[PDB]
């Protein structure tokens, strides 16, 4: 097709949710929320990545929401725009 | 967050 995910293997929300097994205890956003917004854990710090656009987000702050940070930084992502 |  005319779009292609940066990480097909994380195409699945369940696969994204599993990536948070070792999400650090200081990281306040939930795996549930992050996986739902297309994001999976890269294994480094609190850094996640979008399966679709491949954008990465880290150093989350209080009051941050996963979808609004995803859309703010990567507004042309097909997952963002398909929501 | 910051774009990494
Ligand atoms: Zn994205």
């Amino acid at each position: 097709g005319t779009i292609y995910p940066r990480n097909p293997a994380m195409y699945s929300e369940e696969a994204r949710l599993k990536s948070f097994q070792n999400w650090p205890d200081y990281a306040h956003l939930t795996p549930r929320e992050l996986a739902s917004a297309g994001l999976y854990y890269t294994g480094i710090g609190d850094q996640v990545q979008c399966f679709a656009c491949g954008g990465k987000l880290k150093n989350w702050e209080p009051g941050d929401r996963a979808w609004s940070e995803h859309r703010r930084h990567f507004p042309n992502c097909f997952f963002v725009l398909g929501r | 967050a910051t774009a990494a």
